[PDB]
């Protein structure tokens, strides 16, 4: 009735998106053994949408994974719920990464990507019918934005009518093992503008500033991050994966939140900011805890209240509070800003309040939306390209094995249009 | 067949020389990158046609 | 996580068995053949013990190759501390030497013993497919040095592709040394096999001596010391191959992540928090010091004032062995109050590396127990001066047109020459025109 | 000329025998050197001496 | 089974009779005459007491025909040791010896007694109907040596038809022998008896003098110790039609499973798990050395390195004594890892035989109660240093053509000697060059052989 | 004839190109001069020993 | 023109002995020494013949 892929990629989103699982099957406790611990017996298609049928009510996810580094995985895999998992997710080698772009995008993954094609593609008609792809997908390795965007073309030219779910990560200069990753960058969103449908502007180094800063957390670790990160996309997904009454379905999120459809880059936040560490053991109500949901210093995107331009808001709640509150509160913080006063978005009140049982919570304040502080986050992109570029630095890693020049240049034309594009949106 | 292939390289000469190297920005130093890129490719046409065809 | 190393020159080879001996003797490559360990005979290849291939039934050999045109540097290599389990079958050597010169032994008379050793290669190269670059060990005039160099680069460079390698040039010290026209060979071994690699760092026997009488008080200038210096110095680089930790990375990342130019090639080694008997006893160890002892000028292989070395990037490793925490402690108690005058037009992100499982400290030598390294791989850009004064010497002594007859009728001519100098004179004025800060 | 430039290194590669296969592996390999030392130098020339008629 | 047994050169007369009083003593052939174990006169009428049958006066002797010109080997086979147990009345003496000189065996000095060989291979050639091929003991040069072997090759080949010809070409040791001609009979061998046999072995003597005077460290370095060792494998080789049973690995899958090719006609031998009679101290009894010595250069009769010789072709064979169900625990020790670098179109696996029931042991010699054995017997192109060794040898000697002219007036020929080049030649590249992977032939521009 | 018309016509296509720029491809230039007259002197003397 | 002086340069190598294996093991290295050494000669006159001519 309802069916989504499990496709990952990388050697951060494979991990981030073992984090992923386990966080959204903390909530479902599926057990990897057979004993069928049912998370709730009316959610058969619930649990359907995502964890597809291999026996009889022993429910799996389409697991498979790839990448060259087999380290990682074979440590994932002794998780939590590490090992319910199809026996095909094992589609790999021992060719290594080394954090190149050019062999995850033209020559070592060319010679891989077809067994990832073929058992997506018999894997998909195993079921009643395809709804949805997804993809945990990183840009601070190498290989992973190169097979990743050849990924996302083959499935442009293999499955058009389907939406596919790219989270993608955003480079950091605050963290990072090698610094090349603007020409990581460059091209990697060169052309996943015009490939993909909806894509995520998480952020590195504004989600380490707000892990440090505005949070004084003394954990400056990939797995703080990474709870924090898939506590975030959990709260993001759970309307997607729990249809209560409202939550529109997968073009559906396209069609209503996608205007001049470049302009897909929405930005996830999250209203309380609890961490593992300091935490805040209050039951969290409406109004003075979903007060973080309009501050633009309190998300995973360098944003700013005044220097922004919203058009597009979404909200799902988890705990079973009322409703006049939220929309008082909504009123209050779309009537007051100037700038806000645009000769487009005439409504965005989609708002959810389903009552969806969390895994140490009660209650959630999700942030869902565009704007154009993605413009600036694409600028200090630009400059970490002119401080790269402008002296044709370093490029003789990257040109031998299939790359010149006029891909870099077209991809920088795509840049200025974005620019200008998002300026005269802002100047509008 | 030799005249042919002579005659053909003359016309890779003479219809197309390179567009006139002047353009309004430093697009025509990217333009020119084409074109000796262009060139390079001219260069691997003409050990085909002389290598693979004749030898 | 398989690579075979060669090594040319006299001086080459013995740093080449020392860096094996001390390899064989930390990973407990006993010369019984076996590691005592578990129970494969003669070595292993599991992750990171993978110096070894499947020669016999099981039996596993410390693969390497060890030539020089002279013949008695393998027999007094075999009759060492590690005596009979180097290969009885690929020691390959010649009978006369070029005898510390240049065009003898690449042009004329190694013509005929390019080949063999490029057969030796070949069959080496029909075993196991591990690849990760090259490991080559030459100096500029300790054996024959660069006349193998010199024609095995390009024979590397043609026949086998576009592969990447990597060498070692051990960099002279006239204090020390044994000839007077290292200028010449030196001039022409960089325009020569600097252009056709992949990776490389020059080590300086002066600053060996620099560090050792002026910086350790030890009063022994002796190539068993330099010996031992450079096993512990390149067993430390390798160690991140050869012990898995928590950035256990390749040493073709590293090479993928240091070199940003065909010219702009070469490091700064910066590792001198100096050890031995003397400054190994009842000391104590931290994570400052050690740190904050590396940008000074007394501390360098090639000399460079702090203020005008400019790191275009400054790449660490550490040996670790207790704790990524201290080493994350000091990300920030070191790395990142560090505003020190850096390159223009280029990103300021610092790196470290930590790799775990310690490789066993020298057996016999002189240094106590140590724990940390602070192999902080920088670069820099002024390190054209280090090879100008070179060109200097080299014109002072060039236009009086000094040992040229020596070097005239074995191929070459005076084009060559001129060629050389306008090689290392684009070298430094690249350098002073877009490698020094510029506009 | 064109004609005489294109016949002439067409002359020239004539000057790239076919070999004499007589001989072991080792001797057939040193032949297989220097075919790739000839194959090298003139079709880097060929190509060099296009560029300079146009490439 | 009933194989025709010909020996011929001194080697072959020597190891002859030492192996079969090998069997005497291993069938229980006492020197009363008859066997006190089974009644049957001469020899049994079994399976593995087959071997043994009536031909001569209804006794059933045991079965070689023992033929050389040379007349002192004749004489101490038949005035050795032992005196009535061989053929009582068969083995006809040589009357004039060809001392050393191969070329005068095939064409002046023993064209006398090839219708008294053939009257003799006439008699033993209609007895009974197993007959699965020759058990030849060849030599090269040392009585007749080559001389008999290949006129009854190729007379056999042409005139008995396409029968098996399994050959132990035995490839001697200069420092124990005294000639210097022997690389040219040794490459005629190539000509007059390669191409006309259908299978063959090796059996060497370099190793064992190696292991003699450095290894096994016993002061004999002659043809004594050697036939002391050969003995020991002929009659390893020969447990397979002599101890029959429920792991009876015969000879019939055997010929099957070791020659792929025409010229890949020569296989090797790694049997070295030996404890001496110096260590006959009751030591230690390995089943994990013997597996971890195998490539090692000790066991192989030629010093080669295994890491360049690729294999089309493996044959292991671990001959036992002490359990039928240690053969899975001995399959479940070693077998698992086993990177040996094969042949992209070869298989992988590993036969295995053994032979449970404890044997008979040798007594006054270099030996222990030898009871188990490990041998890898197979095809590799390994030997072709050896063969390039032997042709280096041949290149010298005929730069220096030593005794050609006592090698030319007998009835050999310049263009003879091109053409026995030619097939060692052929040899040569069916192990060097056809021999090793030749992938490359599926396609690449690069300017290679199109 | 021919021949020394071949090897002076190709003497002549390799003329001294002009000196501009900030000293990049001058040193290209220098070992594009070295190398291709050394194998127009290889050309003339294959061709000349032949004959 | 120089048809004449390629067939000097031809005499030349018409000036080879065999490399004599009626000839002691020291006696023809010095013919290989002197051969190297007069075609070292014969490349400088060569190059003269080249660089002088074009003029």
């Amino acid at each position: 009735m309802r069916e989504i892929v499990h496709i990952q990629a990388g050697q951060c989103g494979n991990q981030i998106g073992a984090k992923f699982w386990e966080v959204i099957s903390d909530e479902h406790g599926i057990d990897p053994t057979g004993s069928y611990h049912g998370d709730s017996d009316l959610q058969l298609e619930r649990i359907n949408v995502y964890y597809n049928e291999a026996a009889g009510n022993k429910y799996v996810p389409r697991a498979i994974l790839v990448d060259l580094e087999p380290g990682t995985m074979d440590s994932v895999r002794s998780g939590p719920f590490g090992q319910i998992f199809r026996p095909d997710n094992f589609v790999f080698g021992q060719s290594g990464a080394g954090n190149n772009w050019a062999k995850g995008h033209y020559t070592e993954g060319a010679e891989l990507v077809d067994s990832v094609l073929d058992v997506v593609r018999k894997e998909s008609e195993s079921c009643d019918c395809l709804q949805g792809f997804q993809l945990t997908h990183s840009l601070g390795g190498g290989t992973g934005s190169g097979m990743g965007t050849l990924l996302i073309s083959k499935i442009r030219e293999e499955y058009p009518d389907r939406i596919m779910n790219t989270f993608s990560v955003v480079p950091s200069p605050k963290v990072s093992d090698t610094v090349v990753e603007p020409y990581n960058a460059t091209l990697s969103v060169h052309q996943l503008v015009e490939n993909t449908d909806e894509t995520y502007c998480i952020d590195n180094e504004a989600l380490y500033d707000i892990c440090f800063r505005t949070l004084k957390l003394t954990t400056p670790t990939y797995g703080d991050l990474n709870h924090l990160v898939s506590a975030t996309m959990s709260g993001v997904t759970t309307c997607l994966r729990f249809p209560g009454q409202l939550n529109a379905d997968l073009r559906k999120l396209a069609v209503n939140m996608v205007p001049f459809p470049r302009l897909h880059f929405f930005m996830p936040g999250f209203a309380p900011l609890t961490s593992r560490g300091s935490q805040q053991y209050r039951a969290l109500t409406v109004p003075e805890l979903t007060q973080q949901m309009f501050d633009a210093k309190n998300m995973m995107a360098a944003c700013d209240p005044r220097h922004g331009r919203y058009l597009t808001v979404a909200a799902v709640f988890r705990g079973r509070m009322s409703m006049k509150e939220v929309d008082e509160q909504m009123l209050n913080v779309q009537n007051k800003n100037s700038s806000y006063f645009v000769e487009w978005i005439p409504n965005n009140v989609k708002t959810a309040v389903c009552d969806i049982p969390p895994r140490g919570l009660k209650m959630s304040a999700t942030f869902i939306g565009n704007s154009t502080a993605i413009q600036e986050l694409f600028k200090r992109i630009s400059e970490q390209f002119t401080a790269m570029f402008r002296r044709k630095a370093f490029l003789h890693w990257y040109t031998g094995e299939g790359m010149d020049e006029m891909e870099f240049t077209e991809a920088e034309s795509n840049m200025n249009d974005l620019v200008s594009e998002y300026q005269q949106y802002q100047d509008a | 067949d030799l005249l042919k292939a002579v005659r053909l390289i003359k016309f890779l000469y003479q219809s197309n020389p390179p567009p006139n190297p002047e353009g309004t920005r430093q697009a025509r130093r990217n333009r020119r990158r084409r074109w000796r890129e262009r060139q390079r490719q001219i260069h691997s046409i003409s050990e085909r046609i002389l290598s693979t065809y004749l030898g | 996580r398989e690579c075979i190393s060669i090594h040319v020159g006299q001086a080459g080879v013995q740093i080449g068995n020392a860096c094996w001996e001390l390899y064989c003797l930390e990973h407990g490559i006993q010369p019984d053949g076996q590691m005592p360990s578990d129970k494969t005979i003669g070595g292993g290849d599991d992750s990171f013990n993978t110096f070894f291939s499947e020669t016999g039934a099981g039996k596993h050999v410390p693969r390497a190759v060890f030539v020089d045109l002279e013949p008695t540097v393998i027999d007094e290599v075999r009759t060492g501390t590690y005596r009979q389990l180097f290969h009885p079958e690929q020691l390959i050597t010649g009978k006369e030497d070029a005898a510390n010169n240049y065009a003898r032994g690449h042009y004329t008379i190694g013509k005929e013993i390019i080949d063999l050793v490029l057969d030796r290669i070949r069959k080496l190269a029909d075993q196991c497919t591990g690849l990760q670059g090259f490991s080559v060990f030459h100096s500029f005039g300790g054996g024959t040095g660069s006349g193998f160099t010199s024609l095995l680069m390009e024979r590397l460079s043609v026949d086998y592709g576009k592969k990447s390698k990597l060498e070692f040039s051990i960099y002279p010290a006239p204090q020390v040394s044994t000839a007077v026209v290292e200028p010449y060979n030196s001039i022409l071994t960089t325009h020569t096999t600097l252009e056709h690699s992949d990776c490389a760092f020059m080590v300086d026997n002066e600053a060996i001596y620099d560090i050792c009488r002026r910086n350790l008080d030890i009063e022994r200038p002796t190539y068993t010391n330099l010996n031992r210096l450079i096993g512990q110095i390149v067993s430390s680089i390798t160690a991140s191959l050869r012990f898995d930790g928590a950035l256990n990375v390749d040493l073709t990342e590293f090479q993928t992540n240091l070199v940003p130019y065909p010219r702009a090639h070469f490091p700064l080694a910066t590792y001198a928090p100096v050890i031995s008997a003397e400054k190994a006893y009842h000391e104590q160890l931290s994570v400052a010091e050690i740190t904050n002892a590396c940008f000074e000028p007394a501390n360098q292989m090639v000399k460079c004032d702090p203020r005008h070395g400019k790191y275009m990037a400054c790449c660490l490793l550490y040996r670790g062995d207790v704790v990524p925490k201290d080493v994350n402690a000091a990300i920030a108690t070191i790395k990142t109050k560090r505003t020190i005058q850096f390159v223009d037009w280029c990103p300021t992100g610092f790196k470290v590396g930590i790799n775990y499982e310690p490789p066993t400290v020298v057996p016999g030598g002189d240094l106590a127990k140590v724990q940390r390294a602070v192999c902080m791989l920088s670069n820099t850009t002024a390190i054209a001066e280090a090879w100008a004064r070179l060109d200097h010497k080299f014109d002072l002594m060039y236009a009086k047109r000094a040992f040229v007859h020596w070097y005239v009728g074995e191929g070459m001519e005076e084009g060559e020459f001129s060629e050389a100098r306008e090689d290392m004179a684009a070298l430094e004025k690249d350098y002073e025109e877009v490698g020094v800060d510029s506009v």
